[PDB]
């Protein structure tokens, strides 16, 4: 989990898979956004801060309880994250996250927008296991309905 | 048999051909009481006393000891 | 070499007092002739033909090419 | 060499040569149960004991009077 | 009973000979500058730098000794210097003489837990025996930090 | 015909292989050398060992670590490489146990080449292992005691494990205040598993006894310029932000202005954004503020104003530890005031450790995350008192998981080596030959802690399996003064998962490693 | 005082608790060889100063012998003792656990 | 290891070569790292 | 302090000495070495050797004699060269039993290395091993029969 205060421990996880990362938008042409007065600077902190809030909302208002990033995300977000009792992990692999979204019956969501119900995976338990003294912690994703997906620890 | 280049080293190798010479026995206890008068006198020397004053102790407290090993002696047929 | 154990070399007591007082005189004889009205200027070639003629005891301190701890504690001085 | 505690037996057979005024106690090397070395019959010539202390002393004061080395340090092959 | 175990490894007591002997000439080395009669040492650097010093830990540091006892004695002075700042000198020269007494101890036939135990027992003498002989100072005495001062810069 | 030894040439240029003789020769010489060299640093009485580094630093550490021993030092022999990744992994699995593996593996393989020696196929030989390791892991298990309902017995329990666990290490001489260090330090975790919580302080000088355990917390970071150096009923803001010039993450953004009248208005928006963010930060009503990054010099001086202490570039650790300590949230955002819980601690200070001043935090709400400062004479002892304290708590803390204890002393595997004997005694074949080797090696792991301590080891086994025999089940060496005495009575006890880690991992890399008949080693880069 | 606890603590200790005491003396020896005095006897007349009572005496390089050491002035601070001794016999106690040398 | 230019301070420590939003850089003996995280996100 | 490892160097380039492990561990690999080399030729199922000699003759020898191997080698371990003039004088006294004694000081000196390795003085070991061979001898002289009075 991206925050050290989130819940270790997820029961009954609607899990939100996503493949954008919790930051402000970038266009990936080359752009250049033109800052010409104090209004404009403000305007663009307002934008900042409610793209921020917006997309935390969106995220929420699909009831999902867990949400699983693949590029990762920054301060803001994972304390709203941790603010709005989501557990969230982020920068994990393609492979990964397409195991997961497999395994767990979920869509994968290119972007927050296009997040809805009936795109959340569903887990029994989602939780992140210690191996000893070791500081090294790993998150098992398991009592899927019908997971099509299996994995082996050896 | 031993292969050295150290001076002292052939001094010992030479005390210990010389007690063989005139003796014939005792060629290992030579060398172990001058190694520990050697090692004696290093801290003797430590404290700040010529090693002629060592040299010179050593020698009246080496004609002490041949007096009392003349005295405790005994004789054989 | 021995039981020091330092990457270098050690030099104590007389010898090293000889030595500084010797780097001190070489120092002190460079510039001995340039003193007083009877004294004589020097020429100091720069290893590619510069040359400067000197009678400051200075610049002739300055220009030369001082190795030891002692010649560069006179040098600065 | 025997396996015993030096400095304990040592100690020991030094007391009781103190105790009882007798010079014959010396280390029992065998374990025969007995410190007292006339019963034990480990006998050895008093000139070669008077031998060794001279010949140790005497190297010991030659090696004590050398405060110079000079080796030629060639490292020849 | 008789004979004992027979410590068919000699390796241990080699090692402790050798650290032994590192830390006795350490301290021999830097006995030399000690007390209001010691002289300095010129301490020529690899880069050409040149260091004229009587402070013990500087001479430590400066000199990069390789045997590990002679490493742990740098640290040592080091230690002394960041606790109190003086005695960087006293410190090694009271280590190496422990050591080179540490070496008969050790010939005698003592194993080194002993010998440990031993000097422990008596450090623990040895600091009630120094506290007993001190005795109290306030800071408001001006004559008695002025000689505190002045007996510190005495080796200087 | 073997590959090597043939007409033909079938390999490059320096890649070799080794036949049966060879690879089982080359292997059992590995793991002899690894074992007799971790040895003799086993038990109550053993010694360190100095690791020169070769490299230009030249690091020195004098240390009594098995698995620190067996990580520092240019390994080439395949086998040895196995032994010192089993005592590696079995490091990170638990604290202690790490020169008592390797040396129960170096000790079976030992046994092993005796075995072969003897004509004895090695698949036999592991079948034979694999039946006395099970009885083994059954007699170890049927001898465990648990004591985790009792609270009194448990913390005796602790006490105990801990000293047994420090009797090895440097920290033998202060055993009585160390273990109680260890136990205070490992209890504050509240049954958390977290060994990050703890810091471990390591500060030059002093001596080893002034060594403690804060009973809040020290923080090796700085305070602002004009800030407070002293705060009474602190009440703690641990924050994430920027707070360095914090640019809007639109990355595409610039100012493309006409005149410089816009660039020096556009800058004065810049500042006021940064003071407004300075005060939603202390709407919180704050007297302190930890920030893991940095803090600029308009922030710490709006914080200067506002008189409340700001301590930046706390990292990672440190937020997580003051938040565990003091019971605040990391907040990165701060809209929502009441939805932000605020640290707090009855003090905080700057201290004076050493030559070196540290911030103190004193009356601790949580106090979940201990620090613990060492002071010794060389860096060598302050490395190796840390190395030792860790594996402290690594053990305590794997106690508190599983409470179940064993004896040690040599205890758990007299009674181990009991139960393989029992079952060889029945056993036809030279499977029995393969468990009377394996119950030998166990019996060799006290031999060698008896060893160590100069004692008559083979006397002191002797009577150890007498005991054990005769059902004296927690008879164990007694090496105060060198007899054997009743391990529940001198409190010598350990953890049954260090134990039976011990144990598995050595019987598995000797069964690993016994499998092997021919060794086969391309050419190297060089 | 060291000297004396040693010959109260009869057994194998003594032996080593003498041989830091003798080691103990070796400070003023090195005092009084830089000062130029003789070494030995000036330990001795030290000891025997000491041994009569006055515990304020010490090695006087003004005078050339040994006087009362606060007639000189010649104090310092009993923290730097006490942290030296500790330090010294922590140090010797860490290098006597150690037995093996192994190259990385 | 990264440093902050102005205040001239060491912001955290982790390498032949590696390159670069300066907040992940790769870094090649890939190692990917974040500086929100501190960790190792990508090999 | 040994001369070896002494801050002073006393041995000339290419001198050098082993001391207690080094010795032991060097004399009991050589006449371990030695043994299990000439043995495997022993008993009425021994296999015979090849000796292929390394110098300009190159000569060849098959053999099954213990003397015969052992002095055709050069050995630098000094144990080794102990058990190879043993063997040799075996020879010279009787014209069998090379390979049994050769055989028998090496498992001897092994026994030796484990009770070394149990910590047990070499001296208590020879006291024993000589009272054992005093045993033996007379158990074999009183196990002996004779037979020259019947043709
Ligand atoms: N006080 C003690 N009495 C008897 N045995 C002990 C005591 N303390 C430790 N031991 C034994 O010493 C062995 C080695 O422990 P140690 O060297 O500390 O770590 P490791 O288990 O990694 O070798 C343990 O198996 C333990 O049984
Ligand atoms: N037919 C046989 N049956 C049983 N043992 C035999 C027989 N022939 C020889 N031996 C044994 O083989 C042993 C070794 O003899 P051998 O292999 O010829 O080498 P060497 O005689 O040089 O030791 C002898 O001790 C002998 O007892
Ligand atoms: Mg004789
Ligand atoms: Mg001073
Ligand atoms: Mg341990």
């Amino acid at each position: 989990f991206s925050h050290p205060q989130m819940p270790k421990k997820v029961e009954d996880a609607k899990i939100a898979i996503l493949t954008c990362p919790f930051e402000p938008p970038k266009p990936k042409t080359k752009h250049k956004l033109d800052v010409t007065s104090v209004e404009d600077y403000k305007a663009l902190q307002k934008y900042e801060k409610e793209k921020f809030e917006e997309m935390i909302q969106q995220i929420k208002e699909t009831g999902a309880n867990l949400a699983i990033c693949q590029w990762g995300f920054d301060d803001e977000a994972n304390h709203l994250l941790l603010q709005n009792n989501l557990p969230a992990v982020r920068w994990v692999g393609g492979p990964e996250i397409e195991l997961i979204a497999i395994a767990t019956g979920g869509r994968i969501v290119p972007r927050f927008s296009e997040l809805t119900a009936e795109k959340l995976g569903f887990a029994g338990l989602v939780q992140e296991i210690s191996f000893g003294t070791t500081k090294d912690k790993m998150l098992v994703i398991e009592q899927c309905k019908n997971s099509r997906a299996v994995t082996i620890f050896i | 048999m031993m292969d050295v280049d150290h001076q002292i080293a052939k001094l010992m190798v030479e005390l210990s051909k010389s007690q063989d010479d005139e003796i014939g026995d005792g060629t290992t206890g030579v060398v172990v009481l001058a190694g520990a008068l050697l090692e004696e006198a290093e801290q003797l020397l430590d404290r700040g006393i010529h090693p002629i004053r060592i040299a010179d102790g050593y020698e009246q407290a080496a004609r002490v000891a041949i007096e009392h090993l003349d005295k405790i002696s005994d004789s054989v047929l | 070499e021995g039981p020091l154990s330092v990457f270098g070399d050690r030099s104590t007591g007389e010898t090293i007092r000889s030595q500084n007082v010797m780097a001190a005189a070489s120092i002190a004889n460079i510039v001995k002739s340039s003193l007083g009205p009877v004294g004589l200027d020097k020429m100091l070639v720069d290893d590619i033909g510069d040359v400067t003629i000197t009678n400051d005891g200075a610049t002739i301190l300055k220009l030369l090419e001082v190795e030891h701890p002692a010649a560069k504690v006179l040098c600065e001085l | 060499n025997s396996g015993m505690n030096p400095i304990q037996t040592m100690t020991e057979v030094r007391a009781r040569q103190v105790k009882e005024m007798n010079p014959a106690l010396g280390i029992d090397c065998l374990h025969k149960g007995t410190n007292d070395m006339k019963q034990q019959h480990v006998i050895e010539t008093l000139i070669g004991k008077k031998q060794q202390i001279s010949l140790a002393t005497q190297m010991v004061r030659m090696i004590l009077k050398i405060d110079d080395i000079r080796k030629p340090g060639e490292s020849e092959e | 009973r008789g004979k004992g175990a027979y410590q068919d490894r000699d390796k241990p007591a080699q090692i402790r000979f050798s650290n032994i002997s590192a830390a006795k000439a350490v301290a021999d080395a830097i006995r030399t500058s000690l007390g209001p009669k010691g002289m300095d040492k010129m301490i020529q650097d690899g880069k050409g730098d040149v260091t004229i010093t009587n402070d013990g830990a500087t001479i430590l540091k400066q000199m990069q000794v390789l045997h590990p006892a002679a490493r742990m004695l740098v640290e040592l002075s080091k230690a002394q210097d960041i606790e109190a700042g003086d005695g960087t000198t006293s410190v090694v020269i009271i280590a190496g003489s422990l050591l080179d007494s540490c070496t008969k101890l050790l010939q005698k036939g003592i194993h080194p837990t002993i010998i440990s135990e031993s000097f422990q027992k008596a450090l623990e003498k040895g600091i009630e025996i120094l506290t007993d002989m001190s005795r109290p100072v306030e800071l408001s005495d001006r004559e008695t930090l002025l000689n505190s001062a002045t007996t510190s810069l005495n080796s200087k | 015909a073997s590959l090597s030894l043939a007409p033909v040439n079938i390999f490059k240029a320096g890649a070799d292989e080794e036949r049966a003789e060879t690879a089982r020769l080359t292997s059992f010489i590995g793991a002899i050398a690894i074992g007799d060299l971790v040895k003799s640093t086993l038990g109550p009485k053993g010694m360190d060992k100095i690791l020169l580094s070769s490299g230009r630093d030249a690091s020195l550490m004098v240390t009594n670590d098995g698995a620190t021993i067996l990580k520092n030092i240019g390994v080439d022999n395949p086998a040895a490489k196995v032994l010192v990744d089993m005592s590696r992994v079995q490091d990170d699995e638990v604290g202690d146990g790490t020169t008592s593996v390797t040396v129960l593996a170096a000790e079976l393989l030992r046994e092993a080449e005796s075995l072969i020696a003897k004509k004895i196929h090695p698949q036999t030989i592991i079948a034979g292992w694999r039946e006395a390791t099970k009885a083994a892991r059954e007699a170890l298990l049927s001898s465990a005691v648990d004591h985790g309902s009792d609270e009194v017995k448990f913390r005796q329990d602790l006490m105990n494990i801990a000293g047994t666990t420090l009797s090895s290490k440097l920290l033998t001489h202060h055993k009585d205040h160390f273990t109680k260090l260890a136990v205070e330090a490992v209890l504050r975790l509240k049954g958390s598993g977290n060994l990050e919580a703890i810091h471990i302080i390591k500060k030059l000088g002093g001596s080893l006894a002034d060594s403690y355990l804060d009973e809040g917390f020290l923080l090796d970071k700085k305070i602002g310029v004009n800030q407070p150096k002293r705060i009474e009923n602190a009440k703690i803001l641990i924050a994430n932000t920027g707070m360095d010039t914090d640019k809007i993450k639109i990355f595409g953004s610039r100012v493309r202005v006409d005149s410089t009248a816009k660039v020096a208005e556009i800058e004065h928006a810049e500042k006021e954004k940064m003071k407004e963010k300075v005060e939603r930060i202390l709407k919180h009503g704050i007297n302190c503020f930890i920030n893991r990054q940095l803090i600029y010099n308009y922030p710490e001086q709006l914080f200067g104003a506002a008189g409340v202490m700001a301590i930046e570039h706390a990292d990672f650790a440190g937020v997580e530890r003051l938040a565990l300590v003091t019971g605040g949230e990391i907040a990165s955002t701060f809209d929502h005031p009441e939805l932000v819980k605020l640290g707090s601690c009855k003090l905080i200070e700057e201290v004076m450790i050493g030559e070196d001043k540290l911030i103190h935090f004193s009356g601790v709400a949580l106090g979940e995350a201990c620090t613990i400062v060492l002071r010794g004479a060389t860096q060598q002892i302050l490395d190796e008192a840390e190395r030792s304290l860790h594996d402290a708590l690594c053990v305590l803390a794997q106690t508190v998981k599983d409470s179940r204890t064993v004896y040690g002393g040599g205890c758990s595997e007299m009674l181990m080596a009991h139960a393989v004997t029992q079952l060889a005694n029945r056993t036809p074949g030279k499977e029995a030959v393969a468990m009377e080797s394996y119950a030998k090696a166990l019996r060799m792991l006290p031999t060698i802690i008896a060893d160590n301590a100069g004692y008559d080891s083979a006397d002191l086994v002797a009577q150890l399996r007498a005991a054990h025999s005769e059902g004296n089940t927690t008879a164990g060496l007694d090496m105060r003064e060198g007899t054997i005495g009743d391990m529940a009575i001198l409190g010598i006890t350990e953890s049954f998962q260090v134990k039976r880690q011990v144990l598995l991992s050595a019987a598995e890399a000797a069964e690993v490693i016994l499998r092997v008949d021919n060794i086969i080693k391309a050419a190297p880069r060089k | 005082r060291l000297t004396e606890y040693s010959r109260t603590l009869s057994g194998m200790e003594s032996y080593c608790v003498r041989a830091f005491a003798d080691a103990m003396e070796v400070i003023p020896s090195t005092l009084a060889e830089n000062a130029g005095l003789n070494p030995i006897s000036t330990v001795t007349e030290l000891r025997n100063r000491h041994a009569q009572g006055e515990k304020t005496a010490g090695i006087n390089v003004r005078k050339g012998g040994i006087s009362n050491i606060l007639e000189e002035l010649v104090v310092q601070p009993l923290l730097v003792s006490v942290s030296a001794l500790t330090l010294a016999t922590e140090t010797v106690r860490s290098i006597l656990k150690i037995d093996d040398v192994v190259n990385t | 290891a990264l440093w902050d230019v102005e205040s001239g301070q060491l912001l955290q420590s982790f390498v032949l070569c590696l390159d670069l939003t300066g907040n992940t850089f790769v870094s090649g003996g890939a190692m990917v790292w974040d500086m929100r995280s501190g960790q190792c996100v990508q090999a």
